[PDB]
Order: structure tokens, then sequence, then C-alpha cells
């Protein structure tokens, strides 16, 4: 019942805990199927609990690499991207000027619009009752709005909701106190639809099978449309890529800079994820490369991560003979998501996965903040490689 | 006092990385392309990418280096572009095919020391490395790559040269065979560009039938063994018995006009050419390596075929690791990282005095 392999000992899970995830349950089930179908281990960074119904509604588009402004995880703006980043999650408030500049550049460049924030009764009742992240609606006379408050740690910021109707949609327009006067709350909207965008699904890592390692696994830097045109040969490109060769705007929108640092494998797996999710033509949830290849990776912001593994990992001895099943050592929810809670648990998960022939891509920024550099080539060597070297040294008298 | 380099020079792919690592850092095609008509030469990924504006050449034919000028470009690209290392600062282990001419190992030793000035260098046999990658020093290896297939019996770290079998059929021939038999469906694949679509079809949809005859009958009476494949241009094609007929050529080389014996026959024949005392150790440690051994069902069919030829007393074991496409590289990484093995490398001092013959 214990996973023991070289210097790695994992005790089985005693009393499994329920982890509240922001990813909607049908999306976890899609990703568990994508993992089995493609034979890859897909890791996804956290999504806040309050973003679930927004993502599940399939109404909104999500933020890509051109919208670096963080989403919020408190107040009525929960799950949305405030233009004023002092209303976003704590990471954004740490370097407020940087994220405020990000918010403006995305809008002023035409990669997003400044949109109004409207919430329906369902979302208001969800924030007051379900999450208790908003206090009850109290009429402010001589204003006509419903006063509510939210917590920003040691701050209790007030918000005023005004009952309005748009396209016969009976909604609450969020208002705040901007420099003493009562202003409308602005959030970052999609450049084409003009509607507020939600947070995206960020791939943490994608562990591919060793037998499938190849040139597609090389992480590539964003090429300009001109550098890319010279790089490829027109006739070998599929119509999807020939279109990008003959449309600088299409390449700039679906490829190039928008993808970041990405492998050819991940560019294609992103399309498989998005198609499988029904998130297409502006509604995509995966926009770019993985945290594997992110120069600006913050390890603090990567947990809890949901990992989707090929179905054999769930079998009586999926991790190898006498090793056991992945559910025995890591929390696996009803949908098949292996919920990794911290860098130590991630390091252990990656070792078990490497041992079962799934290749890790290690980012050195993952080691920042860690007591020991867990994510290094030497530390993450395959136990089948180490065991073979020990056997060969013993046999050859070395 | 430095990391050793490992460079597996395959007919189709170069696998390069650092000794001590569990996988290579660079896996790229063994091709050099010169302008068809803004560099003078292009290697690996760049050459394949710019296929339409270059004349591609393969410097390694059937595991043997045939173009030394193009091979120098592949090696330069490996150190400077892929590994980003100074060749003169790392001892380098290179691989060679079984039965590699003595002059070929001398010439690559001459190039390693004269052209790249490596501090030290070692030349290992690919199949021997594969065995080490599975923690073994005795057994028989079937190494099937892109240009050549070999049967290599090994006893306590040493290959038995008299029992080495070379088979000139490998992955590349199976792709050409898949293009040929795909014509029997009304499909056409002729170009070098189209050959890569057929190579993808083969890797994703091919498998080895445990009973070829029964599989051909099943494919003839039902569409249960059929699979769909979407081409780049969006057109979806159907693949039927070609899924298992393509790797069947490994067992029945007469399929590609070859008067040769199948991989199972050559394995048995190689074991029979060895001492009766060590034959038990060879039957129980039959290791499979190379990309052409990646077909689902190849180990079950090998087990069935060898079992038929061997005495009923004899216990047969087929070892086919999931990472067996990289076994040769892994083996070299294991050997060159054993610091107790340091007393087995040819140094530049040894080369300067004795010349390229030191490698023997
Ligand atoms: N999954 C797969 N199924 C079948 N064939 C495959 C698969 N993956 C790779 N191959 C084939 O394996 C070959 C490449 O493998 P490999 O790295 O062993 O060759 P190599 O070292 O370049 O060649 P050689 O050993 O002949 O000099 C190609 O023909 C490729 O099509
Ligand atoms: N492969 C990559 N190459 C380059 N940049 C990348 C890559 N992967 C991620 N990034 C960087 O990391 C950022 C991902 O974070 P982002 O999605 O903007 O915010 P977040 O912390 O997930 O919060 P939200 O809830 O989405 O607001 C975007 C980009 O700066
Ligand atoms: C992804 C990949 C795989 C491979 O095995 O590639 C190697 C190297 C390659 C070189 C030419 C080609 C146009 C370039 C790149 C393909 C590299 O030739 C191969 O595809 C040959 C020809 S078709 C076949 O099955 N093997 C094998
Ligand atoms: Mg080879
Ligand atoms: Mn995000
Ligand atoms: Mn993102």
């Amino acid at each position: 019942k214990t996973y023991q392999s070289r210097d790695l000992v994992l005790e089985p899970i005693q009393h499994p805990k329920s982890i509240e995830l922001g990813m909607p349950e049908v999306d976890q089930s899609v990703l568990a199927e994508v993992a089995e179908r493609e034979n890859v281990i897909i890791g996804v960074r956290p999504v806040d609990e309050k973003s679930k119904s927004l993502i599940a509604s399939k109404m909104y588009s999500s933020k890509g690499l051109f919208v670096k402004a963080k989403s919020s995880d408190w107040g009525p703006m929960s799950g949305f991207i405030p233009v004023d980043q002092s209303f976003a999650k704590a990471s954004a408030r740490r370097d407020l000027e940087k994220f405020n500049e990000y918010a403006e550049q995305s809008i002023l460049s035409g990669n997003a619009v400044s949109a109004n924030l409207y919430l329906n009764q369902v979302r208001i009742e969800e924030l007051v009752s379900k999450y208790e992240s908003l206090t009850p609606l109290e009429l402010d006379v001589d204003s006509g709005m419903y006063k509510t408050t939210a917590t920003n740690g040691d701050q209790t910021i007030p918000f005023f909701l005004n009952k309005v109707t748009v396209d016969d949609k009976e909604l609450w327009q969020v208002h705040y106190l901007r420099e003493g006067e009562l202003a409308p709350f602005k959030v970052i909207g999609d450049p084409v639809s003009k509607q507020p965008m939600t947070a995206d699904y960020d791939l943490l890592t994608v562990m591919y099978t060793y037998g499938d390692l190849g040139p597609q696994d090389k992480v590539k830097q964003p090429l300009t449309w001109e550098q890319w045109k010279e790089s490829v040969t027109y006739e070998d490109l599929s119509p999807k890529y020939k279109a990008r060769y003959d449309n600088q705007a299409l390449y700039e929108k679906q490829d190039g800079a928008s993808l970041g640092m990405v492998s050819d494998r991940l560019k294609e797996l992103k399309d498989v994820i998005n198609t499988s999710l029904g998130r297409t033509d502006g509604l995509e949830m995966v926009h770019h490369g993985a945290d594997d290849a992110n120069p600006y990776a913050v390890m603090a912001d990567n947990f809890p991560a949901t990992f989707f593994v090929p179905k054999h990992f769930f079998d009586d001895d999926g991790l190898g003979e006498g090793k056991g099943s992945i559910q025995t050592y890591f929390n696996v929810n009803e949908q098949g998501a292996v919920v990794i809670q911290n860098p130590q648990e991630f390091s252990n998960f990656q070792q078990v996965a490497i041992n079962a022939s799934y290749r890790a891509s290690l980012n050195d920024k993952w080691n920042s903040g860690l007591d020991s550099p867990l994510f290094t080539t030497k530390r993450k060597l395959s136990h089948d490689y180490l065991d073979a070297r020990d056997e060969v040294a013993k046999k050859l008298g070395l | 006092e430095t990391t050793a380099l490992v460079c597996d020079n395959g007919s189709g792919l170069v696998k390069a990385g650092f000794a001590g690592d569990d996988a290579p850092r660079a896996v790229f095609p063994s091709i050099v392309g010169r302008p068809r008509h803004q560099k003078d030469s292009y290697v690996g990924d760049e050459a394949q990418s710019k296929r339409g504006i270059l004349t591609l050449k393969y410097p390694i034919e059937h595991g043997i280096i045939t173009n030394w000028d193009d091979m120098e470009k592949i090696w330069h690209h490996t150190f400077y572009n892929e590994l980003r290392v100074a060749p003169e600062e790392h001892p380098t282990l290179l691989t060679e095919a079984p039965l590699n001419p003595k002059a070929n190992r001398e010439k690559m030793t001459q190039i390693m020391f004269e052209t790249f000035n490596v501090p030290a260098m070692y030349v290992a046999i690919q199949a021997v490395l594969s065995l080490y990658a599975s923690g073994r020093t005795t057994g028989i290896v079937l190494d099937s790559g892109d240009g050549v297939t070999h049967n290599v019996p090994i006893y306590e770290g040493y290959a038995l040269p008299h029992a080495i079998m070379r088979l000139d059929l490998a992955g590349r021939d199976l792709t050409d065979y898949l293009m040929k038999i795909l014509t029997e469906r009304g499909y056409s694949f002729v170009t070098t560009a189209e050959r890569e679509i057929v190579r993808d079809i083969k890797e994703k949809l091919c498998y080895v039938a445990l009973d070829f005859e029964n599989e051909m009958a099943t494919a003839a009476s039902s569409s249960s063994l059929e699979k769909s494949y979407e081409l780049p241009d969006g057109q979806v094609i159907t693949i039927g018995n070609e899924r298992f007929r393509c790797p069947e050529t490994l067992f029945q080389p007469s399929f590609i006009g070859m008067e040769s014996a199948g991989i199972h026959e050559t394995t048995y024949n190689s074991i029979m050419k060895c001492d009766i005392d060590i034959r038990k150790d060879l039957y129980a440690n039959n290791v499979m390596s190379g990309g052409t051994t990646m077909y689902p069902g190849i180990a079950d069919r090998m087990q069935k075929e060898i079992t038929a030829l061997a005495p009923s007393t004899m216990k047969i074991k087929i070892i086919a690791p999931p990472e067996r496409k990289y076994s040769v590289w892994i083996g070299g990484s294991i050997l060159a990282s054993l610091s107790t093995f340091q007393q087995m490398w040819i140094t530049k001092q040894e080369y300067d005095e004795a010349g390229p013959s030191i490698v023997h």
C-alpha cells in the first residue's frame, strides 16, 4: 500500500479532503477524456471558486496574453478583470502601477474594451449566500442603489448596485466611490463582443509519453510574421497554417506573440483542449503556452492545480507493479482531477509520473521560494534510469 | 571535472544530450539542406522546415556515415546550435552501428579531435548501449531504427561479432511500403512531403497482428479493424488491413521483395550461432530498441515466434521498454556518467601520438 521507489516514499491518503475548485465539473470531465485520448498528463493552474458559474455559463470569453491585468477574487467584480487593478486579486495589488499599466495598454491598443459591470440576481445571491463574499443588499435613500461591502484583507470597500435593464435583461450595474463621487465600475471587455472577460485556463505543464518525445517538444520563441514566413515552406503547411502565411492579422491573433513560448505539441494540444471544451471562435479558455516555459512564473500562484492523467493511472497497479493507483497517493475528485495542493506534492506527483514514462519540462522559476530546488534535472531523474545505472555499474565492476 | 556529451547518430534522427541525464536534450533529423535556387547550409529542423527551398541530403545510410562533410555540419550544429556547448571542453561519446568499418570509426575519431578538439572521445555500439539502458550486461538486442535493423548478442558487456545479424529493412522501408500498399485503396502519396504524412499514419495507426492470417480474414469480413485519419488539408481517409500489413514486413521481408529472413528468424539464428551455455541467458533477455520496434503487439508476436522456434524447455522473455526509442542514447548516458569508466576514454594526448588507430 506504500509507494516506495529509491528515495521516494509516499504514504496512502488517510481521510481524503474535498478541494473546492473553480473549474466547472463538465470541463474537468472533458480534460480527463482529453488526457486519456491524447495519452498526456495535463496540469492546469488554479481558477478561483467564484469563477465557476461564469465559466460554466459559456457566456464569456477569457483573457489571453494581451490582457495581463489580473482578474479579481473578491467583491462584486469577482471572476472579472477590473480596469482599476486595486480591485483585482492580491498578486495584481502587489505591483499596482504595473498591472494598472497592463489594464490600460490592453484597452488602448484595441486588444480589449472598457466595459460596464452588470450582475444578475443569481450572481448577487451567489456572492451573498453561496460564497458570503458580499454583505446583504441595503437600500441607500437619496441614491436609489443597494449598498453592499466586500473584504480586501484589512479594508472593507463599499459598492453600490443600481437596478437597470439592458436588452430586456433585468440587471444590477455595479458602482463604486471614485474620489468621493459615485462612478460606474469598469471591467475589461472582449475587443469584438465588448462583453466582460473571465480568467482563463492556464496550462501548468503537459507531460507527454517518453516514446513520443521528438522535435515537436522543442520550446520555440514567438517569431514575427516576417521571421515565420521565411522559416516555413508554404506547400507543407496545412490550410490552417497557409491562412496564417497569407494573413498577418490571423497569424498575430491565433499564433506568434499570443502563444508565448510554446512547443509544436502544445500548440496542437491547445486546439484539442479548446475544441473538446466547445470553447471556440472567441470563447477559448486556453490561449497560450504552459507555465513550463513561462519566464515570469510565480510558484505561489500555481496551487491548487488540477491534473488530468491517462485512465491507466487509476488501475490497481497503474503506477507500475506493486506501486498502486494514483488515487491512493494523491486526491482524485469525482470528475477524475488529481488535485495537487503545493510544490512538495507537485514534486512527488512529477516523480511518480516520470517513473511511469511521462516527461517533465522543468521551469527554474518554480524553485524560487522553495527551501530546496525540487525542479531540477538531477533531482527529477527517472528511477528506472538511476536503477539501470546502478545495475550496470555493479555488473561491469564500476 | 566536466559533463560528458552523448551523441547518437541515427540514420533518421540525431539524439544528443549530456551524460548523467535520463533523456536527450536534442532530437532532430539527420539531414543537411543546401539552397535549391539565406545561409550556405541548413541542418536538422531548419532543413526540414525549409524543404521547398533546399536540396536535402541524409549523411547516414543504414547506420553508416557516408558523407563526412555533411556529417561535420551535423556535429557542428549539435554542439553549437542544439547543445550550446564548447566541444573542446567536454569528452564526447559517439554511437556507431554494429559492423561499422574500421576506417569509419577512425575517420570520425580524426574529425572529433582535429575538427572539434574534444578533450576525450569514446565510440560505443548502439545495441550494446540499449542493453545497458535496461540494467543488463547479457542478452540479445533487436535494434530497429530508420535505416537499419540489427540482431546483436551480448555476453557480459561484450557483443559477439560472429552472431551479429544485419537486416537492411527498417522504418524508412516500412513507410515506402505503406505508401505503396495505400495505392491499393485508390490513395496517392508520392512526394517527399507526402511521405511524412504516411510516416505519421504509420506511427499512429500501425500495429503487429499476433496472427497475421486471422487478422487479414477479420479485415476482409468486417470493418472492425478500420481507422480514420484526417490529412492536413482536412480530407479524412480510411485505413484497414494496411494498419498491420506494414509492420508485418518485419516478420515477412518477402513483402518488400527481400529474400531475407524475418526479425524473429534472425533473432533465433543469432542465438543459435552462440555457445549453448549462454543461449538460455539470450532467450530470457531479448531486448527491443529503436523506433521501428514501437508497434503495439511487436513483443507479443516476437514471444509467439521465438517460442515456436526454440525448445519447449526454453523460457523466452521479450523486454520492450516504453522509452525504447531512446534506449541507445540512455545507455550511452549511463556508461559515460559512470566516473569509474573514465579510465576507458581515448584522450587527445593518446590521439596526437598514435593517430586515429587508437579507437580500436
Ligand atoms: N511509434 C512509432 N511506431 C512506428 N515507427 C515509429 C514510431 N516512432 C518512430 N518510428 C520510426 O522509427 C524511426 C526512427 O527511430 P530511431 O531513432 O530508432 O532511428 P535512427 O536511430 O535514426 O536510425 P538507425 O538506427 O537505423 O540508424 C523512423 O522510421 C520512424 O518512422
Ligand atoms: N508559455 C508562456 N510563455 C510566455 N508567457 C507566458 C507563458 N505562460 C504564461 N505566460 C505568462 O504568464 C501569464 C499567465 O497569467 P495570467 O493568465 O495573465 O494570470 P493569472 O495569474 O492566471 O490570473 P487570472 O485569474 O487569469 O487573472 C501571462 C504571461 O505573462
Ligand atoms: C518528426 C520527424 C520524424 C522522423 O522520424 O524523421 C526521420 C528523419 C526524416 C528526415 C526528412 C524529413 C522531411 C524531416 C523531418 C521529419 C522528422 O526522414 C524520416 O522521416 C524517414 C523518411 S520517411 C520515414 O519513415 N523515415 C525519418
Ligand atoms: Mg539508431
Ligand atoms: Mn489565468
Ligand atoms: Mn493566461
